[PDB]
RNA sequence: ACCAAAGCUAGCUCAACAUACUAAACAAAUACAAAAAUACACCAAAAUAAAAUAAAACAUUCACCUAACAUUAAAGUAUAGGA
RNA sequence: ACGAGCUACCCAUGAGCAGUUUAAAAGAACCAACUCAUCUAUGUGGCAAAAUAGUGAGAAGACUUGUAGGUAGAGGUGAAAA
RNA sequence: CUCGCACACGCUUACAUCAGUAACUAAUAAUAUACUGAUAAUUAACAACCAAUAAACCAAAACAACACUAAAACGUUUAUUAAUUACAUUGUUAACCCAACACAGGAGUGCACCAAGGAAAGAUUAAAAGAAGUAAAAGGAACUCGGCAAACACAAACCCCGCCU
């Protein structure tokens, strides 16, 4: 084996300890009186130190094991930041759940009915893009960090402005990091989503199932697919001390007590710092599902069942140029076996909002080509933003 | 050039009068005179609204759950951030099935408010530049909390010409002496956003209070009356700003003066305590040469702080204030005149 | 209250303010531990007005009114700190026995003088501290002639002062004979 | 040549380089970076009322001086532990081991004021 | 003075790991080797040489793992692999035809019928054919690969003796080894790092290499065509 | 080209080189100190 | 007539003696980039003196040359040396 | 003993390169900043112990450059000019 | 006529106000940013100072859609502990630095090409020789080691040696 450290750094050993220590019945005579070094006098030995009163700050980290909320269950948390090798399959056979390609047909007669169009749609989103890539900033080509939040934000705006219409939309408010703590026992391993997502839309009454009866039923003679090689915790966090309580980020008593949409953003700079476009789909699933699963021991309790009245979360995530929109029904509180009645979600992957945005106008032979502004526009991917909106009403 | 920067909140003494002076403005405590113009619109629920409030108040102060902090001294920073935003995001939804403009308006969200302006003259004191003859510049760098901004103008207070017996306070000192400082770096004028957004005018700001200027501190430092100019300070600034910029959109400068008067509204706010602005700038010019024979001055009504709740307690709300609504209503219910 | 920091407005314009003589330490030795602490800022809120009194006199090409006062009033706070110190160190020696009051012992450093070192206060105890380990107590073999070389040198000084004083006697006894 | 004899000073060096004029200390670095002062170590004045008492900053010059009699560890033992000592051994109730009713202490690790380390400044 | 070598981490892995370049200069600060310097700026990425190394200590046998991605490296001439199974990822070299999306062996067990070899697999020596191709051998068993690793390189099992391996090195050289040995099957990755043209002396810098001396030296009597008969047999087993 | 301005500041590089702490840290650079101290230097080091 | 010119002091030199041999001054600060009160370490070490020069060059050699034993003689003797 | 704050080469860490031409940021082309130093004239105790005026070469590269570190004289460093 | 304003580095009071300048600094004066004295002064929001230990992350910057080869600086989150309590400390002048000089030289970065900075001539005269320039009849290299320099030219060819930057 090719050990990874480096002799010439590892913290140099002990000096060997000085002859006179060797000789039995003999008190060596240390420098030690003098407090201080010096050449001719033995090395002094002393006992590790021991100041009586403890002091917060300056104190050894105390070990692990110590903590009162330490257990012997190695336990696989997924938190915010963690990425899935494999992201939707591992995602489902966590969580086991079946998927579907499209959106629920409800959302979709939602979003192609002319009348949940805004006043001018082309023109406002057209600007909603410009302004949250250009405008919304003093700079000349603003980065991703600032202009992620601020697309999602605007449409969240675009489509808020529908209170007017279908007044039933003052029942949510929006929250931002709440602790969410779900513990699930799957297959032998334990699972717990833990974290913080960005952004949360509640809501004061919950979301009508969108799955047919046939659908659960085709759901129970799914076959789950596996990845050998691969463990299915693979990409998640080992730890060792945990609490398992089902937690979602608020008390009792919480006027919007279900949650309605989770809002996953990407806003780093750098390429390696975000999600490949699966990793996020895997990360919502999750994250949806975590959220589902408090709700649903909330409402019923702690025992493993599956569910006559199935619970439904929405997601939707973001380089800020493309979208990921996803819709999750929980039916079931029985994880343990792989035999059941599996989740449903259904993923509209891949997205695009727009092509390419130019904040300088691309200039050729001393002529202009290519204008500000954005290069194709999806009025079909804010359509459906609307209607995942719009799902309560 | 080189040019002072301007804070809108700040730990200087008394900030109001300094920040009067650098903007030309005039003070005057109330708000300004009722339009009694107004339709028979308040068929408003107080109902709704104080539960639409208390469920922002009620979700940070006691449900949300954080990850623990250690502090325990509850940063009222940390707190109050996101009830604000939610208190606007709310209440302007709740009074948008009122007042339609606030569905085509835009949120802003801690975005950056620049203005740049010329005011009287200086005889520089020191270098080999000293005893000519240069003007004082300012720069204001601000960062509201959350503003509106609307694609057509508000409706003026007062006339352009309007007058007041009251003068605008002359300081006997340095703007050194407040304390401010001299910088150099580029100077902005931007309003929140670009000129080729469609939406050019403001509505209100929302300013919450950094930490440095709580009441408790400040009562601590021996100042007393100083909870009261810090706000007017953050308002005489902030406000003057985004209105000089909005000016500035429209082609308006030191030379082209203004035709019509600009106005917007602010609220100035500790998580606990509320403060309702109204500025209308009239003159753009403070220029040295462009101030000699000008007459108009900017206006800034005010009102004294006062409490929303007070002392929440286990997910109740015990004190409450129905004023402190009806006054966020009041400005959240300005429209721009119908043609 | 700003005003301790200016003689009474009966006195601005005037040449000569007269006053007291100083505190001598024995007229201290007899006051209370708490009259010497309340003397203290009553001399203390003086001195400050005679500082600024100086300085403004400075400011307005003047001479200060009756300039001893603040010599005066020094040697009082001085002298005021004699006596309370002699109490703590008189004290001390019985308490403890220990003459000086801060701990230090006597060292030998790198340039092998003999030097007297005050100690520190330290949260931790002195083999933890590696800013402390690295200074060194103590001589190489090569300086041993360095400190030959001073002793050699002082030696020499005193050897040519002495020779100068016996000249001086000299010289005097032929110019002054009175012998 | 730069400048070899004047004296190192904060307002000599790089940007990097803060080094105080010998002020004391009153806090640390806390968490946000922001600067968290302990009210323990900032000095807190003791002063007394002075309104009511009657001494002044300067003395009579009629005022006799004095002979001059530095206090001795020896006086401060007769003014003090003397007269208890000597009556209390006259009335053969003296007893060696135990000092402290005489106001003897024979460790300072108790007390606020240490004498012999020092723990107070003045 | 001293400087301190940039090579410690502890802990293995996948994430590239930021390095110090030093041209030609031991920890003293002297020129050793000349001609080294300044390239472009390199990540390292830990490369894990033992083929065969069991997650857990708990569970011993033979285990099996997927190609996720084959990646150029700047660090050597062959291109890496990143290489998962269970909970745990690992970069190894590249086989000449490995592709992402892939299934690979590794295996420490021996058997009286051999193996039929694909490229990515693992296998003690001794478990082998006498013909096969191998690369990223292994000296003393359980030492981890040193020989075969450059690109394109692949040496051959030549026979097996006494529970012992003889292998010819791509020096062709032959070397001894006990039969017990792990070995990858295959010719390492990118077989045309031998035909690329560097075409400026410019490219030359970019990897890191300073031109050589402009003083001359007359040849000497070393230099000449020597036709040596090949060298006697390495053999890393230890008689008793 | 031109010389005579091979001295450049820092006063980093010089407090470095020349200063106290460097000449205290080899037996050599205390030689220096002392045989300073012995000629009466003023300054000892930078 | 300008520029100038004259002092006799400052101190020094060499020995004697002498106790004994790192002076004086230390409140704080001083080995962070000395003079910056306050945080878990590291710390420390030794190897022959060489050559210029003399030998009319230079190759073995070349007194004294930072190691206590002085003085009167034995004696520039016995010895040692490209003798 | 002291020197790499100049210079040679490195190590970290930053910073610059506009316009034009080209499918191209190709040790391509034109030409600034920038970097060099071709040829001539001045200057020769000079403005200067190596400069000035013109004129020239390179100008996304084996490019220029800031800051902090390294290598030391029996040595270092060197696209060798001792 | 046009090297301007700021910051870093470096300099350390050379900066400011009042007064003085017989002489001392300015290579002369007038007077004064530089000589003399006295008296003052740069105020933090900018800047420095400003947590460790585990754990998931293979996926460049180039308007980044996606790629190229030389394979690339720059962080999130989860867990465990992090004294908790207004106001800490320090840099803030300048016309400045390295070149022995108040030196036509050397000096990083950001913005500007003027709105900011500055003055080629102490006063005369209008000799030679010298320097820098503009113009020139007819001729057009006849000059000269060489079309060196200069030009209303700013093109083409051929060798030698080195492949090329
Ligand atoms: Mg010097
Ligand atoms: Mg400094
Ligand atoms: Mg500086
Ligand atoms: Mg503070
Ligand atoms: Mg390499
Ligand atoms: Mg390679
Ligand atoms: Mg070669
Ligand atoms: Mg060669
Ligand atoms: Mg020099
Ligand atoms: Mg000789
Ligand atoms: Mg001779
Ligand atoms: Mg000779
Ligand atoms: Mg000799
Ligand atoms: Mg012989
Ligand atoms: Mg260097
Ligand atoms: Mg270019
Ligand atoms: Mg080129
Ligand atoms: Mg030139
Ligand atoms: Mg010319
Ligand atoms: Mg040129
Ligand atoms: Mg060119
Ligand atoms: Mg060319
Ligand atoms: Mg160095
Ligand atoms: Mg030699
Ligand atoms: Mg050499
Ligand atoms: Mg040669
Ligand atoms: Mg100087
Ligand atoms: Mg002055
Ligand atoms: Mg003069
Ligand atoms: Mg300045
Ligand atoms: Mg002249
Ligand atoms: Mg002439
Ligand atoms: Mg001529
Ligand atoms: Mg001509
Ligand atoms: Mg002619
Ligand atoms: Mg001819
Ligand atoms: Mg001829
Ligand atoms: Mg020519
Ligand atoms: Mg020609
Ligand atoms: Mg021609
Ligand atoms: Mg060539």
């Amino acid at each position: 084996a090719y050990e990874w450290g480096v002799r010439s750094t590892r913290k140099p050993e002990p000096p060997p300890l000085d002859r006179v220590y060797e000789i039995p019945g003999l008190e060596p005579i240390t420098y030690a009186g003098k407090m201080h070094f010096m050449p001719g006098l033995a090395r002094p030995v002393f006992p590790p130190w021991d100041p009586g009163w403890t002091h917060p700050k300056f104190r050894r980290l105390p070990p692990l094991h110590e903590h009162p909320l330490y257990k012997d269950q190695a336990c696989y948390v997924f938190h915010q930041r963690c990425r899935l090798l494999e992201g939707v399959k591992q995602a489902l056979w966590l969580t086991k759940t079946q998927l579907i390609e499209g959106l629920p047909e409800k959302v979709l007669r939602l979003a192609d009915d002319p009348r949940n169009h805004i006043e001018n749609q082309d023109e406002r989103v057209l600007n909603a893009i410009s302004h949250a890539r250009l405008w919304h900033s003093t700079e000349d080509i603003p980065k991703r960090e600032t202009y992620c939040p601020v697309i999602v934000d605007s449409l969240i705006q675009l489509c808020k402005s529908q209170i007017l219409k279908h007044p039933s939309l003052a029942r949510r408010i929006c929250a931002q990091n709440n602790t969410l703590s779900a513990t699930w026992n799957r297959e032998s391993i334990l699972l717990q989503v833990h974290g913080s997502s960005g952004a949360r839309l509640n809501a004061k009454d919950p979301l009508p199932p969108v799955a047919s009866q046939e659908e659960v039923e085709a759901t129970k003679n799914h076959v789950l697919e596996t990845f050998y090689p691969i463990s299915p915790t693979m990409g998640l966090q080992e730890c060792n001390v945990y609490d398992v309580n089902d937690d979602t980020g608020f008390q009792e008593g919480y006027p919007y007590p279900c949650p309605h949409t989770l809002y996953f953003l990407e806003s780093a700079n750098l390429r390696p710092r975000r999600f490949q476009p699966d990793q996020l789909r895997a990360k919502m699933i999750l994250f949806a599902f975590g959220s589902a699963l408090a709700q649903a021991r909330l409402l019923y309790g702690n025992d493993s069942k599956v569910l006559e009245q199935p619970v439904v979360v929405q997601s939707v995530g973001t380089d800020g140029r493309l979208f990921q929109f996803l819709v999750l029904q929980l039916n079931t509180t029985d994880l343990a076996s792989d035999e059941g009645v599996k989740n449903l979600a259904w993923v509209d992957s891949d997205q695009l909002l727009y092509q390419h945005f130019w904040c300088l106008p691309v200039i050729k032979k001393k002529v202009v080509v290519e204008p500000v502004g954005p290069i194709g526009f999806q009025p079909e991917t804010f359509r459906k933003f609307l209607a995942l909106y719009l799902h309560g009403a | 050039f080189m040019k002072y920067v301007v804070y809108p909140q700040t730990f200087a003494l008394n900030a109001d009068n300094w920040y009067q002076s650098f903007t030309k403005t005039v003070f005057l405590s109330g708000l300004p005179p009722t339009p009694a113009k107004l339709e028979p619109e308040p068929t408003l629920d107080i109902t709704a609204l104080r539960e639409a409030v208390c469920d922002c108040l009620l979700q940070e102060h006691f449900f949300l759950r954080r990850k623990k902090r250690a502090p325990v001294i509850q940063d009222r920073e940390a707190i109050a951030s996101p009830f604000l935003d939610q208190l606007v995001a709310s209440l302007t939804g709740l009074l948008s099935v009122h007042n339609p403009v606030l569905a085509a308006a835009a949120l802003d969200c801690k975005r950056p408010v620049h203005f740049f302006w010329l005011r009287g003259e200086e005889i520089i004191p020191r270098g080999h530049r000293k005893g000519r003859v240069d003007a004082l510049r300012y720069q204001i760098n601000d960062k509201p909390h959350n503003q509106i901004r609307i694609s057509r103008q508000l409706p003026e207070f007062v006339p352009l010409d309007y007058s007041i017996p009251i003068e605008v306070p002359v300081m006997s000192c340095k703007p050194d002496k407040l304390p401010l400082f001299k910088r150099q770096y580029e100077n902005t004028i931007f309003i929140g956003s670009k000129t080729a957004d469609p939406l050019c005018y403001g509505h209100t700001q929302f300013h919450l209070l950094p930490d440095k200027l709580k009441r408790e501190k400040l009562l601590k430092q021996n100042c007393a009356d100083q909870i009261e100019v810090v706000f007017r300070a953050n308002a005489i600034a902030s406000l003057f700003a985004w209105t000089g910029a909005q000016a500035m959109y429209q082609g308006f400068w030191s030379e082209a003066d203004v035709t019509r008067p600009f106005v917007s509204q602010g609220v100035i706010t500790d998580g606990k305590y509320f403060s309702f602005f109204c500025y209308q700038l009239n003159t753009l010019a403070l220029t040295a040469q462009a101030d000699q024979n000008n007459p108009r001055k900017n206006i800034c009504w005010g009102t004294q702080s006062k409490p929303l709740y007070e002392t929440i307690e286990d997910n109740n709300v015990k004190g409450f204030n129905d004023d402190v609504l009806l006054q966020l209503v009041q400005f959240l219910l300005n429209r721009p005149k119908e043609d | 209250g700003l005003e301790e920091f200016f003689d009474d407005p009966k006195n601005w314009g005037e040449e000569k303010v007269k006053s007291g003589a100083s505190w001598t330490c024995q007229q201290l030795r007899n006051k209370s531990n708490e009259d010497l602490h309340k003397l203290w800022y009553v001399l203390l809120k003086e001195r400050n007005m005679l500082l600024t009194l100086e300085q403004e006199a400075k400011r307005q090409r003047l001479p200060m009114p009756s300039p001893e006062r603040l010599e005066k009033v020094v040697d009082s706070m001085d002298a005021l700190d004699k006596v309370v110190q002699e109490r703590e160190d008189a004290l001390r020696l019985l308490q403890t026995g220990q003459e000086k009051a801060r701990p230090g012992a006597w060292r030998r450093d790198i340039f092998g003088r003999i030097i007297w070192h005050k100690f520190k206060q330290w949260p931790i105890p002195w083999y933890l501290n590696k800013k402390y380990n690295r200074k060194r107590f103590f001589a190489m073999p090569y300086v041993e002639r360095f400190v030959r070389m001073r002793i050699e040198k002082q030696a020499r000084i005193k050897a040519r002062k002495r020779s100068l004083e016996r000249k001086k006697e000299k010289f005097l006894q032929e110019k002054f004979p009175h012998l | 040549g730069a400048d070899r004899m004047s004296k190192w000073t904060s307002k000599r060096g790089p940007r990097t380089f803060c080094k105080g004029r010998g002020a004391k200390g009153t806090g640390f670095h806390g968490r946000d970076g922001k600067f968290v002062q302990i009210k323990e170590m900032i000095p807190e004045l003791v002063v007394p009322e002075l309104a009511g008492f009657k001494l002044k900053p300067y003395v009579n010059y009629r005022a006799p001086e004095g002979t001059d009699t530095p206090l001795t560890a020896k006086q401060l033992f007769l003014e003090t532990a003397a007269p208890a000592i000597e009556k209390d051994f006259k009335a053969g109730t003296f007893d060696p081991e135990h000092l402290e009713k005489y106001g003897f202490e024979p460790t300072q690790e108790g007390k606020l004021f240490q004498l012999y380390p020092k723990n107070f400044p003045r | 003075a001293t400087s301190v070598s940039w090579k410690s981490r502890t802990k293995y892995t996948v994430m590239p790991v930021k390095m110090r370049k030093s041209g030609g200069r031991n920890h003293t600060g002297q020129i050793q080797v000349h001609g080294i310097g300044g390239g472009h700026k390199q990540r390292y990425r830990m490369i894990d040489f033992l083929r065969f190394r069991p997650e857990h200590e708990s569970k011993p046998g033979p285990f099996e793992e997927k190609v996720i991605a084959v990646r150029y490296d700047p660090c050597r001439s062959a291109d890496i692999a990143l290489v998962a199974g269970g909970n745990r990822k690992r970069w190894i070299i590249a086989t000449e035809n490995m592709k992402a999306g892939d299934t690979v062996l590794n295996s420490d067990h021996i058997g009286r019928m051999a193996v039929a070899a694909r490229e990515g697999d693992a296998h003690p020596l001794g478990a082998l054919p006498v013909g096969t191709l191998i690369n990223n051998v292994e000296s003393e068993p359980g030492r981890g690969a040193q020989y075969i690793r450059a690109a394109g390189t692949c040496g051959v099992l030549l026979r097996k003796v006494n529970g012992t391996a003889i292998i010819q090195l791509p020096s062709k050289r032959q070397m001894q080894v006990l039969e017990t040995c792990i070995a990858t099957v295959g010719r390492v990755s990118n077989v045309d790092h031998n035909k690329r043209v560097i075409g400026k002396a410019g490219r030359n810098r970019w990897l890191g290499k300073r031109p050589n001396s402009g003083l001359w030296q007359r040849k000497g009597g070393w230099a000449g065509r020597k036709i040596r008969p090949l060298p006697p047999m390495k053999s890393y087993v230890k008689l008793p | 080209k031109a010389r005579g301005n091979e001295y450049q500041p820092s006063n980093i590089k010089r407090k470095h080189k020349h200063g106290w702490v460097r000449r205290l840290r080899t037996p050599t650079g205390v030689q220096v100190i002392l045989r300073r101290m012995h000629k009466g230097r003023k300054s000892l080091s930078h």
